[PDB]
Order: structure tokens, then C-alpha cells, then sequence
């Protein structure tokens, strides 16, 4: 029911399938030819973690009747976040 | 290391990706971590810092795919009589691989191909363009698999389909997969997703299908009668339906069946309608059941046979409605049509799937049958139909159940619609109804009222306007006679008196006698009393008495026994003229009655016929000098 | 109320949504669901405060303190060894 | 004398005292005789002399505006 | 020796005859010459010269037969559990033997017994009376076989029948032969040929059948739902029918089935009515197919379930006819009922065997549905039904096929019958049709004529009398306008003129002109020309114009462009006052046109709304002093 | 197809089946439980022959539209004819 | 002036010339508009009104009276 | 026309009806049908006149001479044996 993701530094982050299904590149990597573990050698722990919180925020506030609050983006990590989003096609 | 763009060696990473995709196309085991690493490698190659290598990647991928597809073509060409199965297997292998690289090249496709792909409008109105790796793979597969081997593969598919038609079942999986692949290769094309399938396979397949079915028709016609051939046609149709659902793409299904209908059924419409002339006369309960569906498939098959049914029922109903006995014609004429209509209705609904046209075609003939003027009497059909109502609405001794009549009356309505001049029926119905009510011949007003309500529902209030007033007139009239008697109590007639106040409009008694009849004194008191009374509660109204229709009972006391006989008002005065003189001359009767000689002679003739009086003149013909004497010796 | 919480053990991290009235044992059979370890061995530490197998609202985990954009903080340990958690990578 | 029954039509005097062609009372002589009542299958009553003259101009019932036919 | 009567030794010939008949009863071989010799001896003894010993022969034969039958009874009693088969064998032997002695003793019966047999009248109104030897044999068989062993044989037969009902099939031949024997023994009795069979066997058999089937019904009810129980009921019915046809005498067949219907179905009529409430709502295609036949067998089964169908269709049709869109209500309302009616018709004929009551019960609800006043408008159903006609009768641009209209019209007639106040429909249809023809909105006269003929066939000539003259009026009117033009040729209007002559008895235009219109001089000449002409070819008449309905085209040259717009007669009169003066006051228009204030202002309002004129008074309300100016700057 | 009759003196007369069927008694003997031969011990040749002509006359003139002629009966043989008829049910 | 079409009802003068009930012009003159009902029978609206206030039935065909058009 | 013939040979007698135009061959076929004797052995004698194996009308057998009450007379002989007929019993 859950999938594990390992960052460039080896940190393990486990989230449900539907969290990961948002990202098109993740869908492809899980569609690749038992624990569903995927490593991200180009992404460190904190960036992948905040990508996990972005997934949680999105899946919570998509089709949600309540007002959607702003998601915090740290300026010192904004470039890495955006390039990671381009890599994950999300 | 992070996602920042950088200078990457194209050769080594390209070789690693080539090894990976080579394992992929053969569906070989690939490490998931290796899969993820190849993703990062692709991303790095796309964002290569010196220049995007995506254009170089696309070319390398296309070249490798071309080499692989050429090798596959060589392998397929090596196989003989096995081309279908092993080419099919390669098709699933290559399609799964193509999907895998489509997922694999997602970033490259989005960033490079999608951003540079020519739009549909530019292609429609305006170097090979950029295509999705899946689209590229499918297009080149069609270019190098389907095109070079197209004749061979179509020929083999047609051979296998014909073998299945011959009962030799080939492998459904392989050829069905190839058929679906034909759609699959161009499934990425937004416009005309079935164009290539129709162009290369569907049209030749349909051509062969029609030729095979035309030959099959010929063989079965030469070997079977109409019934056997048509049963074989139905079997072949259902078999081809099963075949198409088993093998072909669904979109072509309705096409192929249509073709199977055209070359095999309609090619001999002259034959289909040749033998239907007797198939319906014989009333083959099951043959027309399957004969109907075949003509529905063809455009013009039904109408010709529809009319032939009308001719059959026209004659069939006529025979059941021509030899009617002149005595009980009305009751049986209504019955005779009923089963003729009733049987065919169940025939049409059950055997012929309840087609609306046939039910319509049924009434086209029954109306021509019921309204037909078979007897020498002109247009006697509605008239004799009216007499049937009397038979079901005349109170007979030990009369059969009114509730069962209600069922008969409902059945009676069915033939009622078939009458053309329904107004003429109403006129005859009224006068016949006029007799029944005036003498109480009907069982009850409630039974008659059912006819009134049904007719109004059948043809509106206006068509039953007179009749409704007819029915209401006497219903209130019962109280009027009773209420008139109260007036005598409120205030001596000497006789038992009853009266009906008829309404001039509805009652069809247009004839008012010119002969000014003289009311007898014994009746002259009562008429004075009622006329004065009528104005009391119903002033402003004129009253006119039709004595000739009034009925009275006279008790003769001169005979040896008291006899009671009912005779008309004109017959009241005649016997009253004998209560003072046992012999009365013609002039005295004429002076007393003051009414015309023509009906007086008819009135006198009736009395002489029943031997009420004795004619004192030797001539059998009554003249103006004819004297008459009472019959003191009459007995009954 | 839905509360979003991340649990950590060394470099292993699991994100899950639960109810504010859910107890610590709820977060624990989450642990057996994910990684099949007996609950007595599993112990949860809100910061340095060990939590008795006590609702999240009682533990201090509310909707405000547990958001999809800011999940709450809690650590995990097993049998009983000291709490050891490695900090995340440092952004530039 | 034992018993008698009576039947009599009912109509209003003022409402039906005229014929369409002449308006003379139907029970009276037509204007020209001043002569039986002629009945149409359309239940319209006119003087026989009046209807015959009207039929010569055209074979229709004046009130009905439809082809005339002698009911009685 | 010859046939002359003579003294014959009774004893020796009697012994020879006894030997012969003993061989006969056992069906032993007998010589044909011995057969003839026995006949000769019988004849000789019958006419024995000293005395006819025929009575002695009868007595001796009766005694020998009694001894033989007693021995047979002993033999039957010896067998146990074999009684049925060996008794059947003995009966088979004995019947043929009895026939053989009947032929043997034909002379005794004809010459002696018949001349001395008591008549049927004496027996009915009344020593054992003399009977024929065959009758004697059967009677004594019944006395000594059936009567002494009757309980045992009935018990065995019932046991075997029950075993067959349990699937254990005994020998059909033996039991059927025994039953036919029971029929056979009293076959000589002219009165009540089946009396003994019914008395001794049929009644106890029917009682046991009722008991067994009551128990079976209890068991099946306790073990199955309504559908399973009723299917088992049908199976049991057909199985017992087969059983009866195999064994019992045919006359009892209808009895036994009836019994099986009574104790086993009718005993739970309430159960049948309990589950039918939902079986029809679910529309179980096959369950009501077998549910109908079961209720037909019982007397009161059908009517209650028939009404339940009426309730279902009442609601089912209502739902399909309640959510109609207020925009396209008419066209969809007709279709909504048609499919509801069309579906159930095929349901009744197929599933319910085309029962007439259900067809009647269908119309009982559809009429209540179609005539229901669901919308807030009172009795709007005929009105909205009327508007459907225009949609199929209005000439629309690229209008759909008239032939495709025709079948739609036929389908429309089906709903037409369900309307209550069909006369009200006619009034609404007439005025609505009046608009359609006066402007040529109908595509063709023939299409309208189809409605006219169909309606007349639907409700008689009188209901369509106004409409028929309506349709005819314009058809001739085309020639009148043309023929009027010839008069001008025969003898200058200056304008294009058309005219329709309207038969005032049919056109629903009772709005007599209250205001005396002043015909414009430009129009007055044409009025003068036509009125003089109309009297010329059509004398004794009176004409009356409805100007407000007359329509015309007006061309103005004062604007920068020639503009042509359709306008009414009142509209032309107002605008013609501007061809001489560019500004006209309200009073001048009133003086010129002689219109009332209400309609003239309404006419003036239309011109101002279209901006044909400019109102020179600041008030938006028009008064008697209102002045109006032409619109020299109008553009379209 | 036919039946042979032997008289008291052994004369053989062969007639059609329906001739035998005309007499009820002969029907009985033929119904007795291969040429169908029937003897008549009390009937001589001439009587049986004239009875055969009686059968022929009957079968010819029963249901015959033509006028039925009188059948001759010799007075010297009338008693034997009638007793034979009573014997043979005819 | 470009074109005109004319429609005019047709009846015989002799058949109807006067109010049947009252010998007077039907145009608002009794011894009073032209009353109308489904019977299509026209008499002085004064006479029609007083008849309706007396009897609720048509004078000629004798049915319940309801107004048609005006 | 129908003619009724009684054929007699010794005590044997056979009654039949045939056509006046029928010849000796038809009645001979009757002989093979019942008695099964070849036609050549069969010899017909109308009284003492041998008949040619000739229609019955030609032989003199007519409807008047061949009646149900007065059948025609002819004798049958078999192999060549002279015709032998035994006279009937004498009525008293
Ligand atoms: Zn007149
Ligand atoms: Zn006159
Ligand atoms: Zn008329
Ligand atoms: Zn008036
Ligand atoms: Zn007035
Ligand atoms: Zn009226």
C-alpha cells in the first residue's frame, strides 16, 4: 500500500501509492519492468521530503471544497524544487 | 550530485541506454535501480549543458529501432506458413517494449518532441516531423512490418477466415491480435483512427466475403427449396455474426453482416417474393417467423410481402363473411370478423414479432371487408351491425348475464372502428334504440348507458350528443310522471295514466301528423289536466302530443268475458264509438276521429284482421260508406 | 479530525494521515502494517516525550499542528535502544 | 279505458317558429300559399314549396350549407 | 337332415356345446367345421319341436359361467401382489370369450332373449330380466370379480398410481386394461355408461389425488419461493396430465386436472396474489408467462392480478409522462406514451398469450394517463396533443420526408383514441389549422387531406364536417382568384391582388367587425370590382370582408432604398395617410380609418415599435391628440 | 378374397366376402376362432345357391338409384328359403 | 401598395337577416350586442343575458351554455 | 355393362360379376386368382358350345341374360376332360 524512495544521501521516505501517482515520471518508474523501492541519486533528503509534502498538500487540496492555503516554498531551495518538479514531470 | 545540467558523455550513457532498451524490447529482466538510473541518465542527456542531446538521442533511438525492425522483418521472412503466429508474437513483444520506452522517454518527449512537434492544423493545411517515441515506433512498424508483408499477411488472414467458414478453426489469439494491431499501429493518429485498417484489410476482406457469400447463395439455392434455403441463410447470418465478433474489429461488424445480406439475400428479391405467395396462404406458423426478419434486413423486401398478407386476409375475411345466413346474419357477422381479426392479431404479434406495419396492413383490409356491400342491399353493413346491438340489449326471458354482455360489448367496439360511415350507424342506432326505450325492451338503462359512454369515448361528445339526451330524457321522465300524480293529490282522471315528456331535438320523430285527430273525451280530461300542470312547473314551453305513438289498454265489458288487449290511441276512439252504438258507419268514425282516411283504413283493417269488429259491407275493400259492427262473439 | 504526521527511524521516514482522536497504538499498527514489528518493541517520542499507547489531541497533535504543508514531529524507537535520528541533507 | 300511456315532444314556442328561406311559421302556409313540411337528412325543416325553389337555385340545405337530401 | 324343427337330445348336444365353450373361454383351438356344427346344433335346440329349450340353454350357460367365474375368483384370490396382472390376463381372455359366445348365441339373443327382454321404459319405471349372453357375462363378471375384490383392486391401483407419481413406473398395460375393463363391464347399459367406473374408482381416486397434491403443494411451498413453487406446479400439472392420458379413461381427464388445480393451486390464491405485487414491477419476462396460465385455470385468479398490472402501467406511464420539458412538450408527449404503449403491447401478446382482458386493462390506464391534467393548465392534454400536428404539418425548410410523416401520423392515431373530450381537440385543431392554411404554412394539401380522411374514419363524417369544408374551401378558391382575373381580361387594379372566399359556416372567425373600416381608395376599386363580379357568377349571396385578417405588401419609395415589408389592412390605412403628409395627428388617422381607439393604438404601437413612424409627443402613451411623423431615416 | 360354402350334399359355392358379411350368422361363423370354408349341414345345394343369388340381388339393389325389380321366390322352396333366412339372420 | 391579399366570409343574405328571438337589428338594438357561445347561435346580448339569468340552457339545442369567443 | 355369371365345374360353383365386353381371359384370370389353374387347361362351355378364349356380349352373355336373380350359365372343364357337372339337390 506504500512505496519507499531513497534520496541521493540514502534517506528513506515511504508514502502511499496515490501520493506518488501524482508525478508522471514516478508513474513511469513504478511502471518499470516485494517492496517498491526507488532511489533518487540526483535528489537529496530534504528536497525529496518537501516533494513528499507537496504531494500530500496536492492530494489533500485537489477537489477540496475548503479554501486552499498557500504552500510554503523556501527561496534557498526553490531552484532545486522546481528542477525536481521538471524531472518528476509534476 | 544533483539535477543541475552538466556536460555528459553521449557515447557511454548512450551505450548503457542502448543495452537497457535492448533488454526491454526482448522483455528481459531489468533492475529497478538500473531503471531509475537510466531515467536520471536520460534527464541529464536532455539537459546536457553544451547542447541539448535530445535531437541526437531521437536520431540514435530511431536508427536502433530501424535496425531492430529490419532484423524482425528478416526473421518473419525466414518463417513460412508460420508467419502469422511468430509475427504476432513479435507484435506483442514490440508493442510492450514501445510502451516501456514511451514511459522511459517521457521527459525527452515532453521537453523536446512535444515542444517542437508540428501541430495538427499545420499538417492539415501546410524533413520528417517530430513524433512521440511510441508514435514513431508504431509508424515505423507499419512502414516496415505491415507495408512490406501486407499482401502476404492479408492473404493468410483471408485464408484462415475462409478455413473457419469451412469449419477449420485457426488460432483466434494470433490472428485476432494481428487484426487489433492493424488498428493499434495508427491509434496515435487523431484523424481517421480506422483509416489504415479499412484501407488495407477491411475492403478486400469485404470484397472476398461478398463473393464467397454470393457463391454460397448460389449453391444453397440450387440445393434447397425456399424454406430450406432461407433457414440456411439465417444460419449463415448468425454464424457470420459469431465469426465477426470472434475475429474482426467491432466497427466493421455491421458492415460485414450488411455485405452478407446484400450478395446472398437481396441478389434474388424476385425469388424471395416468388414463393411468399403461397407461404402465407399455407399459414406456415414458423416459416414467416423467420421469413419476416430476412425481409427486414433488406430495404425493399418487407413492403411487397406486406401487401400480399393484405390480399390474403382480404380474401380470408371475405370467405368467413360471405355465406352468412339471412336469418341470424347480424349476430354472426359481428362474430365472424372477430375471430378473423383475433386470430391474425395473435399471428402478427407472435410470429411476425409484432410489426406495426402488418397490424396497420391488417386494418387496411378489414376496413375494406367490414364496409364491403356484399348483400344486394346497398351499404347494409352498418345497418345489420346495429341490429347486433339490439340482440345484446333487448331484455329477453331468462336473458343471459349482463356482465358477460359487457365483455361482448367491448369486443363489439373492435369492429366498430372498421366502419367507414359511422354517422349512418348512429342514425340507424337511434331509431332502433328509440323502440327499445319507449317500450322498456332494454334490460336496464345502465346497460344502455355503457353503450352511450363507450360511443362518446369512441367518437366524442358531439357524435353521441343526441343519444345522451335520449338516455337522459326518460331517466328524469320517471319522476315527472310521479310528480304529476302528486298534483292530483295536491289539488279524478278515472284511468291509469303514464306519460313521457320527449325532447324535440334528440328524439327522431320528425313526422307530426297533419290529420287533426280528435282526442276522446275520456282522454280529453287528462290531457287538459297535464297541459295546465306542465305550464305550472315548466312555463314558457310548448307541448305537442303524438297520439299515434301513444299506447293504451282497453277493457271490453260487452263480451262474455273481460278481455284486455293493448291498442293505439287511434284505436281508442274506434271502440269508444261502439260503446254507445253497436254499429257505426264510416262517416261517423271519420267525423269522430277527424283524422285521415288512409291511416283510418289501416287502423280499421287492423281491428277487422284481429276480428275486433265486423265489416257490414260485402266488399272486402273499405269505402267511404263502409259500416262496421262490433264483434259481440269475439274470443281469445 | 485529519492530522498529517511523519514518523522517523534513522533514515527511514513514513508519512500518514490519521485522526486526532486516534491513539499511539493507532500509529503503531500503522508500523506493523508497514514494517511488521511488534508494538511493545515500538515506542513513539513526541520530541523527547514518550507517548503512552493516548489520543493525538491529548498528545498535542492537532489539525493546526499537523498539516499537509507542515506535518508534525515525532520519532520512533525499538527494543529498548536510544533514539538515533540522522538529520536531513543541507540545502546550499 | 283500462290504461293509457302518453308520449309528446317538448319544444319552446318562441325558439322554433321560423323557416330559414321565408321565416313564415313551419306549421303555417308558406308566403306564396298565404303546403307541407319537407324534412332534410340534416334534421332541418323547411316548407316543401320553399325548399323546392331553393333547390332550383342550388341543391344545398340553407342552414347546413351542405348538399340537401329529403329525409321525409 | 334339414332346418325343420325336431326333437333333439338336450343332454348330449348340451355336453358337446359345453366342451366347445370350455375350449372357447380358454381360447383353445377349435375346428371351423365344429364351429358350424355347433351353430347347427344351437339352432336345432332353439327350435326343438317338443318345446323351445332356449330358456334351458340360457340357464345352463349361466350356471356354467357362474362356476367358471367362481373358479376364476378362487384363482385370483390364490395370487397375492400378482392380483392385478393375472386378473388383467383373465379379463383379456374372458372378454374375447364372451364375444365368441355372443356370436355363438346370436340366435338365442335375437330370437329368444330379444323377444322376451324387458324394455328400458319398464325397467326405468319399475326374476332377473333376460339379457343377452354378452351382457350376462359382463354383468356376472362385475358381480363376482369387481364387487368381491373391489377394495383390494382399488387399493392396488391407487398404490401403483402413487408409485408412478413417485417415479416408480408400474406396467401401464395391465392397469390401463383393468380401467378399460371397468368401463367395459357396464358398456351394455344404455343409461350412465360410466356410472360404475365413477362410483367405484373415479371418486376415491380423485379424493386420493386431491389429498396427495395438497400435501405436495404444502411441501413445495415450504421448500420454494413463489417462482420456483409455480414452476413446480406447472411441472406437476403436465406430469399428471401425462399420467392420466397414460392410464385413466379420457372422460375423467379434465376432472383430475381440475382437482389438481383445486387442492394444489386455488388453496393458496392469497399466496399467488401476495408475490405478484412485485413480480410485475420487476417485469420478469418469463415468470408472468407461466404466471398467467396458472391464474386462468382458477376462476378468480386472473382479475385481481389484471388490476395490479393496470396499477403498474398507470404509474409507469405517468413517470414517462411527468417530467416533460415545457419547451418541446407536445412532440415528446406523444412519443412518451407511444413507447409506453408499444412496449406493453408486445409484452401482453408475447408473455401473456395476448389475453384480451390485459389489452382492455391496458387502455383502462392509458386513457387515464393521456387524459390526466398533470400541468397546471386545466385539461391541457388535448391542447398539447394538438400542437404535435403542426410539427408534422408545417412546411419547414429542408423539411423531413412526407412519407416519413405518414407512418408517424398513423402512430399518432393510436394516442388519439385515448383522449376523453375528442370534440375539444377538434375545436383547438381547427383554429390551429386555420392559421396553417391561410398563410400556406402546410407543406401540401394532400398531407392535410390525410388527416382529414383519417379523422373522418376515426370519428365519422359529422366530427370532420367543418374540417372537410375547411379543406375544400381553399382548394376551389385557387380557381376563383384565377377566374376573377379573367374578368379583367374579359372586360386596371394597379396592384397585385389575391383573394380567398371563406365559407362562413366553418371558418372559426366569429369576430364580426364592430368598427366600420374605411377601405382605402387604392383598395376600394378592387373591392368594387370583385363584389360586382362575385354576384355575376354567384348570385343570391352576401359577402363580408374581415379586413383585419387581410394581408398585403407595401413598397415605400421615400426612403433611400426600396423597402418591402408585409403589413395588415389597418397598417396600410395608417401609413397611406403619410404618402400626402409627412406628419399626421391621432385624430386625423381616427377620422380616416374609423378605427376604435383600442385596436388603432395597438396598430399604431406596432408601427412605432418597428419604427415605421415617429411619435411626436413626448409621452410614451398615445392620446387622441398624439401626432406622428414618418420615419425618413429608417433602415433594415 | 372369397369364401367357399359346402351344402348338406357337399356342393361348393364360392362367393365374395361382402356376400357373407350380408348375413349376420355367416358373419358369426367367419368370426369363428387358408381358404375360409363354411359347411351347412341343414342346407342343400339348391337352397344355398338361391340364397347366394339373394345376396347378389341385395348387394346389387341396396342403395341403388335404379328401380329394384322383384326377386323371384319359388313356392315349392319358399318355406326352405324363409327358414334358411331365419337361420342366417337375413 | 406592392401587393395585397383579401379574406372575406361567405354567407347567404336570405337565410339569416334578423335576430330569431327578437324582431330587431342584432346590432345593439332590442325591442344589446351579438352574444356568442359554443352553440354558434347569435341573439341580442340583452336577450341572451336575461335568458341566462333565467335558464342556463341554449334556447335552440337545449344544452348548458358557455360563451365562445366574444 | 355389368353381367352376373355363375361358373360351375362338378359340385364347385363360383359366382361373380364382370363386364359384357370382358372376354374369356378376364374370367380365366379370376380362375388363377382363386383356384390357380392355367388358362389353357381352363375350357368354357356355354351350354354345349365351347367358347373361344371373345367378349361375353359376343358369346351371348348380356345384362338381360345375366342378372343377380337370374345369373348366366356356363360350365368349366380342366385337363382334355369332358365337361362334368353334378346336378343340384331336388327340392321337395
Ligand atoms: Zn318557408
Ligand atoms: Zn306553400
Ligand atoms: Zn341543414
Ligand atoms: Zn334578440
Ligand atoms: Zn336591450
Ligand atoms: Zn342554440
Amino acid at each position: 500500500m506504500y512505496v519507499k524512495l531513497i534520496s541521493s544521501d540514502g534517506h528513506e521516505f515511504i508514502v502511499k501509492r496515490e501520493h506518488a501517482l501524482t508525478s508522471g515520471t514516478i508513474k513511469a518508474m513504478l511502471s518499470g519492468p516485494e517492496t517498491n523501492e526507488v532511489n533518487f541519486r540526483e535528489i537529496p533528503s530534504h528536497v525529496l521530503s518537501k516533494v513528499c509534502m507537496y504531494f500530500t498538500y496536492k492530494v489533500r487540496y485537489t477537489n477540496s471544497s475548503t479554501e486552499i492555503p498557500e504552500f510554503p516554498i523556501a527561496p534557498e531551495i526553490a531552484l532545486e524544487l522546481l528542477m525536481a518538479a521538471n524531472f518528476l514531470d509534476c | 550530485m544533483s539535477l543541475k545540467p552538466r556536460v555528459v558523455d553521449f557515447d557511454e550513457t548512450w551505450n548503457k541506454l542502448l543495452t537497457t532498451i535492448k533488454a526491454v524490447v526482448m522483455l528481459e529482466y531489468v533492475e529497478r535501480a538500473t531503471w531509475n538510473d537510466r531515467f536520471s541518465d536520460i534527464y541529464a542527456l536532455c539537459v546536457a549543458y553544451p547542447e541539448p542531446l535530445g535531437e541526437r538521442l531521437y536520431t540514435e533511438t530511431k536508427i536502433f529501432l530501424e535496425n531492430h525492425v529490419r532484423h524482425l522483418h528478416k526473421r518473419v521472412l525466414e518463417s513460412e506458413e508460420q508467419v502469422l503466429v511468430m509475427y504476432h508474437r513479435y507484435w506483442e513483444e514490440y508493442s510492450k517494449g514501445a510502451d516501456y520506452m514511451d514511459c522511459l522517454y517521457r521527459y525527452l518527449n515532453t521537453q523536446f518532441i512535444k515542444k517542437n512537434k508540428l501541430t495538427e492544423a499545420d499538417l492539415q493545411y501546410g524533413n520528417e516531423p517530430l513524433m512521440e517515441i511510441g508514435e514513431l515506433a508504431l509508424d515505423m512498424w507499419r512502414k516496415l512490418m505491415v507495408e512490406p508483408l501486407q499482401a502476404i499477411l492479408i492473404r493468410m488472414l483471408l485464408r484462415e477466415i475462409k478455413n473457419d467458414r469451412g469449419g477449420e478453426d485457426p488460432n483466434q489469439k494470433v490472428i485476432h491480435g494481428v487484426i487489433n494491431s492493424f488498428v493499434h499501429v495508427e491509434q496515435y493518429k487523431k484523424k481517421f483512427p480506422l483509416k489504415f485498417y479499412q484501407e488495407i484489410f477491411e475492403s478486400p476482406f469485404l470484397t472476398e466475403t461478398g463473393e464467397y457469400y454470393k457463391q454460397e447463395a448460389s449453391n444453397l439455392l440450387q440445393e434447397s427449396n425456399c424454406s430450406q434455403y432461407m433457414e440456411k441463410v439465417l444460419g449463415r447470418l448468425k454464424d457470420e455474426e459469431i465469426r465477426c465478433r470472434k475475429y474482426l474489429h467491432p466497427s466493421s461488424y455491421t458492415k460485414v453482416i450488411h455485405e452478407c445480406q446484400q450478395r446472398m439475400v437481396a441478389d434474388h428479391l424476385q425469388f424471395l417474393h416468388a414463393e411468399c405467395h403461397n407461404i402465407i396462404r399455407q399459414e406456415k406458423k414458423n416459416d414467416m417467423a423467420n421469413m419476416y426478419v430476412l425481409l427486414r434486413a433488406v430495404s425493399t423486401g418487407l413492403p411487397h410481402m406486406i401487401q400480399e398478407l393484405q390480399n390474403h386476409i382480404h380474401d380470408e375475411g371475405l370467405r368467413a363473411t360471405s355465406n352468412l345466413t339471412q336469418e341470424n346474419m347480424p349476430t354472426l357477422f359481428v362474430e365472424s370478423v372477430l375471430e378473423v381479426h383475433g386470430k391474425f392479431v395473435q399471428l402478427i404479434n407472435t410470429v411476425l414479432n409484432g410489426d406495426q406495419h402488418f397490424m396497420s396492413a391488417l386494418d387496411k383490409a378489414l376496413t375494406s371487408v367490414v364496409n364491403y356491400r356484399e348483400p344486394k342491399s346497398v351499404c347494409k353493413a352498418p345497418e345489420l351491425l346495429a341490429k347486433y346491438c339490439d340482440n345484446l340489449l333487448k331484455k329477453s326471458a331468462k336473458g343471459m348475464t349482463e356482465n358477460e354482455v359487457e365483455d361482448r360489448l367491448t369486443s363489439f367496439i373492435t369492429v366498430f372502428k372498421y366502419i367507414d360511415d359511422k354517422d349512418v350507424f348512429q342514425k340507424f342506432y337511434a331509431r332502433m334504440l328509440a323502440k327499445r326505450l319507449i317500450h322498456g325492451l332494454s334490460m336496464s338503462m345502465d346497460s344502455e348507458e355503457a353503450m352511450i359512454n363507450k360511443l362518446k369515448q369512441a367518437c366524442g361528445y358531439e357524435f353521441t350528443s343526441k343519444l345522451h339526451r335520449m338516455y337522459t330524457d326518460m331517466s328524469v321522465s320517471a319522476d315527472l310522471n310521479n310528480k304529476f300524480n302528486n298534483f292530483i293529490k295536491n289539488q279524478d282522471l278515472g284511468i291509469s295514466f303514464q306519460i313521457y315528456v320527449l325532447q324535440a331535438g334528440a328524439w327522431p320523430l320528425t313526422q307530426a301528423p297533419s290529420s287533426t285527430f280528435a282526442i276522446p273525451q275520456e282522454l280529453e280530461k287528462s290531457v287538459q289536466m297535464f297541459e295546465l300542470f306542465y305550464s305550472q312547473h315548466f312555463s314558457g314551453r310548448k307541448l305537442t302530443w303524438l297520439h299515434y305513438l301513444c299506447t293504451g289498454e282497453v277493457k271490453m265489458n260487452y263480451l262474455g268475458k273481460p278481455y284486455v288487449a293493448m291498442v293505439t290511441t287511434y284505436q281508442m276512439a274506434v271502440l269508444l264509438a261502439f260503446n254507445n252504438s253497436e254499429t257505426v258507419s264510416y262517416k261517423e268514425l271519420q267525423d269522430s276521429t277527424q283524422m285521415n282516411e288512409k291511416e283510418l283504413t289501416k287502423t280499421i283493417k287492423s281491428l277487422l284482421d284481429v276480428k275486433m269488429i265486423n265489416h257490414d259491407s260485402e266488399k272486402e275493400d273499405i269505402d267511404a260508406e263502409s259500416s262496421f259492427s262490433l264483434n259481440m262473439n269475439f274470443s281469445s | 479530525m485529519d492530522v498529517f504526521l511523519m514518523i522517523r527511524r534513522h533514515k527511514t521516514t513514513i508519512f500518514t494521515d490519521a485522526k486526532e482522536s486516534s491513539t499511539v497504538f493507532e500509529l503503531k499498527r500503522i508500523v506493523e502494517g508497514i514494517l511488521k514489528r511488534p508494538p511493545d518493541e515500538q515506542r513513539l517520542y513526541k520530541d523527547d516525550q514518550l507517548l503512552d499507547d493516548k489520543t493525538l489531541g491529548e498528545c498535542g497533535f492537532t489539525s493546526q499542528t499537523a498539516r499537509p504543508q507542515a506535518p508534525a514531529t515525532v520519532g520512533l524507537a525499538f527494543r529498548f535502544e536510544a533514539l538515533c535520528i540522522e538529520p536531513f541533507s543541507s540545502p546550499p | 279505458v283500462k290504461k293509457w300511456n302518453a308520449v309528446a315532444l317538448w319544444a319552446w314556442d318562441i325558439v322554433v317558429d321560423n323557416c330559414a328561406i321565408c321565416r313564415n311559421h313551419i306549421m303555417d302556409l308558406c308566403i306564396e300559399c298565404q303546403c307541407t313540411v319537407a324534412w332534410g337528412v340534416c334534421n332541418h325543416a323547411f316548407h316543401f314549396h320553399c325548399i323546392s325553389r331553393w333547390l332550383k337555385t342550388r341543391q344545398v340545405c340553407p342552414l347546413d350549407n351542405r348538399e340537401w337530401e329529403f329525409q321525409k
